[PDB]
C-alpha cells in the first residue's frame, strides 16, 4: 500500500502529452493558447 | 568544596564571569585576575572575573555559548582555579565557519579586529569558540591556534591570522573522538571493570609502586558483534585523556608482507614515546587467528611479531593494551598466558533496563511524536544488541519518511521546510520497524541476565528449600563451609515429565544469587557434535568462567547420550575448580540414556525429581498466566484447577491460549456484526471440553518407579 509510495509521481500541470506534429518545424512547438494562459506563457519566449 | 555551581547567564559575553565577592573569598581570589574554569571531559577555559553583589553567593554568570563550548549543562559543577601565570598572546590564528557566514559576504576579520579586541585582553585558549556581531549576523569562529602556549590573553599587539578555508561545524561533532560515559548505557559492570583495569595503571601508577607490584597490561574484552566494544574502548580512552592510537585488524592484515610489521613497530614505538598512552586493537582474531585452521606463514609472522612486541614492553611505562574479538577462543592461545592479554572481560546482551537506556541515548535527536512509550519497546525487544536498536530507530525514521513523502514531490530539487516541521515518528512506525528487524546475537550462546523470582514458581516448596541449601548458601556463606571444610556440590540434574517447569526453576535459582544465566539447548550440543556450530563447549565454559558467577543450563542433556561431546563435557566439568561460583543444571525427561560417569561425584550427582503441579500449584499457575488479559468478573478457577488432574503447566498454558483465541474470535465476529474485551465462562468450557494430557499414566508409573528406586 505505502511501501510503493516513492514509486508513484505526484501530478502537476506543467507535464504535457505527446503527439506527432502536422508541421515539419523542429525548434518550433505549438500548444493551445489555453495552456499558455494556465501557465501564463506568452509569445517571443523560448521553452 | 571549591567546585562551583553552574548558573544560567542572561548576558552573552564570552570571556566575562560575574561572581559575588564571597566566591573570591572562598578561593581568596583577587579582582582583575583571570580564573580557570574546568568542566568535564578535559574541557577548560579562562575567564575575566567581575564582582556582582547581586548574584547570590556561589552563583556564577557564564553565557550559554561558553557552557556549550565546555560541554556542560545548567546547574553542573565546575572547578575554579586561580591564574597566577596569566600571559598575553603573540600570534593567534582563527578561521571562519561557512554555515555561520551564510547571507553575508566579505571579510569580517578586519571589522571585528578592533571593536572586539580594543585592549580587551580577553583570555583565549585552544579550541575556544567566540561569537562576534557583523552586519546583520552573529558569526561564531574557533580558535585554531594560539602562541605562545598555553592559553594566553588576546592583547592588541597580538598578530591575528585568518588565511585559510572554512570548516563545517557538525564535522567536529561526528569525528567520534569525543564520546563520554553519557553515550553508553547498560554496561555498568563491564564499564566499571574496564575503568578499574585502565585508570589505575595510568591515572595513579604510584599506587602499584607503593604496594610493590607490576601493574597488569593485557586487557581483552570479547562479546557478540555490534555490542559497542569499540565505542566502550573509545569512551574510556577519551575519559582517561591519554594518547590513543587505534589499530584495525583488517587494515593491518590488508597490506603486503613486511609492511604490517613496520606499522606495528611504529605504532608501539610512538605509543611508548608519548606515555601515558593506550593501544587498542580490532578483530585481533583476524591478525592472530587460531593456528590449527590457518597454517599460512603470513599470519604466523604477524602474530609472532605481535608477541615479541608484547613481551618487549618495558616494566615501567603507562601503556595499556586492549583487544576485541567476537569468539573468546578463536584467538591464538599464546596470547592468553601470563604477561599478555589476561584480564578478560565479557559483554552480554543488555537486559530490559539496558535496552531502555540504549534506546533513550540513540533517540536523543529524532523528532519523536507525542506518544512514545520507550519502556514498552524495551520490554518487547528481547535479545537486541545496541546495533540492532540503532538499526530499528533508522528503519522507523525511514518508515515515517515513507508515510510523509506522498505529500511532497521528489522530482523537485527543493523540499518545503514546512513539511519538515511536520516530521515525527509515531508509535505505529516503531511497531512496524520492530516487525521488520532481524536480531542475530541471541541465536548463539550469550550470557544474559534474568529476573525470575520464586513467586513465579507454582509450588515445589521442598525442592525450593533443598536447592537453596545446595546452591545459595555457599555462594553467600563460604566462610561456614571453609570452617567445616565441606566442599560445595555443583552438579544438579532435574528429571521428570516434560513441560513441568524446569527452565523456570533454573532461572529462579540464577536470579537468587545474582548470576548470569547461560542456556545451551540440546540441538546446539548436537550441532557441536557434528561440528557445524562455530562455538564449542570449551567456549561455553570459558565464557561462564569469565562471567562468574553464572548458572549454565543444559536442556535435553539426554539427546547426546554421541560420545565425543559427552567426553568433552566430562573433561571440562571435572577440570573446573569447585570453589569458583560456577554451577551446571541439567534437564532431561529420560534419566536412563545418561552414562554412569555423568553421575560420579564432582559432577551431576544431585538428582531432583520434578512432579506434576498439584491443584494448588495449578491454581497458582493459572493465576500467573492471567495478568494482562482481563477476565469476566466473578470467574472461578477452582473448577479448572480441580478438573485438570494430571495436567502440566504447559498444558494449562495451552488451554489458556486457546480460550483467549476463542474470545478474540468472538470479539472479531461481534465487531464485524470491543463489547467483549475479556474472556467469559463459555470459552473456558470449550477449552476444558477440548482438554487432554500430554503425559499418559504409564509414563507417570515409570517415573514414580524410577524415583522410588533412586530413593531406595
Ligand atoms: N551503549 C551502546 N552499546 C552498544 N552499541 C551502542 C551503544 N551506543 C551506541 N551503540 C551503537 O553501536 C555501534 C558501536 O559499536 P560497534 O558496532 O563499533 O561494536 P563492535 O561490533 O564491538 O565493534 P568492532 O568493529 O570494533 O568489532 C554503533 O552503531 C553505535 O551507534
Ligand atoms: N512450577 C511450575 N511447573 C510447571 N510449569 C510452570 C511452573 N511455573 C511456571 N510454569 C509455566 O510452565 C512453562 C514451562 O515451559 P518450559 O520451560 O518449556 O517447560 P519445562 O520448564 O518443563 O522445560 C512456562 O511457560 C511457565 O509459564
Amino acid at each position: 500500500k505505502t511501501a510503493t509510495a516513492i514509486l508513484r509521481r505526484k501530478k502537476k500541470d506543467n507535464m504535457l502529452l505527446v503527439d506527432d506534429a502536422i508541421n515539419d518545424d523542429n525548434s518550433v512547438i505549438a500548444i493551445n493558447s489555453n495552456t499558455m494562459d494556465k501557465l501564463e506563457l506568452f509569445r517571443g519566449d523560448t521553452v | 568544596d571549591n567546585m562551583l555551581l553552574v548558573d544560567d547567564a542572561i548576558n552573552d559575553d564570552n570571556s566575562v564571569i560575574a561572581i559575588n565577592s564571597n566566591t573570591m573569598d572562598k578561593l581568596e581570589l583577587f579582582r582583575g585576575d583571570t580564573v580557570l574554569v574546568k568542566g568535564k571531559k578535559r574541557k577548560d577555559t579562562v575567564l575575566i572575573v567581575l564582582i556582582d553583589d547581586e548574584l547570590e553567593d556561589g552563583a556564577c554568570r557564564i553565557n550559554r555559548v561558553v557552557r556549550n563550548n565546555l560541554r556542560i549543562r545548567l546547574g553542573d559543577l565546575v572547578t575554579i582555579h586561580p591564574c597566577p601565570d596569566i600571559k598575553y598572546a603573540t600570534r593567534i590564528s582563527v578561521l571562519p565557519i561557512a554555515d555561520t557566514i551564510e547571507g553575508i559576504t566579505g571579510n569580517l576579520f578586519d571589522v571585528f579586529l578592533k571593536p572586539y579586541f580594543v585592549e580587551a585582553y580577553r583570555p583565549v585558549r585552544k579550541g575556544d569558540h567566540f561569537v562576534v556581531r557583523g552586519g546583520m549576523r552573529q558569526v561564531e569562529f574557533k580558535v585554531v591556534d594560539v602562541e605562545p602556549e598555553e592559553y594566553a590573553v588576546v592583547a592588541q599587539d597580538t598578530i591575528i591570522h585568518w588565511e585559510g578555508e572554512p570548516i563545517n561545524r557538525e564535522d567536529e561533532e561526528n569525528n567520534m573522538n569525543e564520546v563520554g560515559y553519557d553515550d553508553i548505557g547498560g554496561c555498568r559492570k563491564q564499564m566499571a571493570q574496564i575503568r578499574e583495569m585502565v585508570e589505575l595503571p595510568l591515572r595513579h601508577p604510584q599506587l602499584f609502586k607503593a604496594i610493590g607490584i607490576k601493574p597488569p597490561r593485557g586487557v581483552l574484552m570479547y562479546g557478540p558483534p555490534g555490542t559497542g566494544k569499540t565505542l566502550m574502548a573509545r569512551a574510556v580512552a577519551n575519559e582517561t585523556g591519554a594518547f590513543f592510537f587505534l589499530i584495525n585488524g583488517p587494515e593491518v592484515m590488508s597490506k603486503m608482507a613486511g609492511e604490517s610489521e613496520s606499522n606495528l613497530r611504529k605504532a608501539f614505538e610512538e605509543a611508548e614515546k608519548n606515555a601515558p598512552a593506550i593501544i587498542f586493537i580490532d578483530e585481533i582474531d583476524s591478525i592472530a587467528p587460531k593456528r590449527d585452521k590457518t597454517n599460512g606463514e603470513v599470519e604466523r609472522r604477524v602474530v609472532s611479531q605481535l608477541l615479541t612486541l608484547m613481551d618487549g614492553m618495558k616494566a615501567r611505562s603507562n601503556v595499556v593494551v586492549i583487544a576485541a574479538t567476537n569468539r573468546p577462543n578463536s584467538i591464538d592461545p599464546a596470547l592468553r598466558r601470563f604477561g599478555r592479554f589476561d584480564r578478560e572481560v565479557d559483554i552480554g546482551i543488555p537486559d530490559a533496563t539496558g535496552r531502555l537506556e540504549v534506546l533513550r541515548i540513540h533517540t536523543k535527536n529524532m523528532k519523536l511524536a507525542d506518544d512514545v512509550d520507550l519502556e514498552a519497546l524495551a520490554a518487547e525487544t528481547h535479545g537486541y544488541v545496541g546495533a540492532d536498536i540503532a538499526s530499528l530507530c533508522s528503519e522507523a525514521a525511514m518508515q515515517q519518511i515513507r508515510e510523509k513523502m506522498d505529500l511532497i514531490d521528489l522530482d523537485e530539487d527543493e523540499i518545503d521546510a514546512e513539511v519538515l516541521d511536520s516530521l515525527g515518528v509515531t508509535m505505529d512506525n516503531f511497531r512496524f520497524a520492530l516487525g521488520n528487524s532481524n536480531p542475530s546475537a541471541l541465536r548463539e550462546t550469550v550470557v544474559e541476565s534474568v529476573n525470575v523470582t520464586w513467586d513465579d514458581v507454582g509450588g515445589l516448596d521442598e525442592i525450593k528449600e533443598e536447592l537453596k541449601e545446595t546452591v545459595e548458601y555457599p555462594v553467600l556463606h563460604p566462610d561456614q563451609y571453609t570452617k567445616f571444610g565441606l566442599s560445595p556440590s555443583k552438579g544438579v540434574l532435574f528429571y521428570g515429565p516434560p513441560g513441568t517447569g524446569k527452565t523456570l526453576l533454573a532461572k529462579a535459582v540464577a536470579t537468587e544469587v545474582s548470576a548470569n544465566f547461560i542456556s545451551v539447548k540440546g540441538p546446539e550440543l548436537l550441532s557441536m557434535w557434528y561440528g557445524e556450530s562455530e562455538s564449542n563447549i570449551r567456549d561455553i565454559f570459558d565464557k561462564a568462567r569469565a562471567a562468574a558467577p553464572t548458572v549454565v543450563f543444559l536442556d535435553e542433556l539426554d539427546s547426546i547420550a554421541s560420545d565425543r561431546v559427552v567426553n568433552q563435557l566430562l573433561t571440562e566439568m571435572d577440570g573446573m575448580n569447585a570453589k569458583k561460583n560456577v554451577f551446571v543444571i541439567g534437564a532431561t525427561n529420560r534419566p536412563d540414556q545418561i552414562d554412569p560417569a555423568i553421575l560420579r561425584p564432582g559432577r551431576l550427582d544431585q538428582l531432583i525429581y520434578v512432579p506434576l503441579p498439584d491443584e494448588n500449584a495449578r491454581l497458582s499457575i493459572l493465576n500467573a498466566q492471567l495478568r494482562k488479559t482481563p477476565l469476566e468478573p466473578g470467574l472461578e478457577l477452582t473448577a479448572i484447577a480441580k478438573a485438570t488432574q494430571g495436567f502440566s503447566g504447559a498444558d494449562l498454558l495451552y488451554i489458556v491460549q486457546r480460550a483467549a483465541k476463542y474470545a478474540i474470535k468472538d470479539s472479531i465476529e461481534a465487531h464485524r456484526q470491543d463489547p467483549v474485551p475479556y474472556i467469559t465462562k463459555e470459552h473456558f468450557a470449550e477449552a476444558m471440553k477440548t482438554a487432554k494430557r500430554s503425559v499418559s499414566d504409564a509414563e507417570l508409573r515409570r517415573y514414580e518407579a524410577y524415583s522410588q528406586q533412586m530413593k531406595a
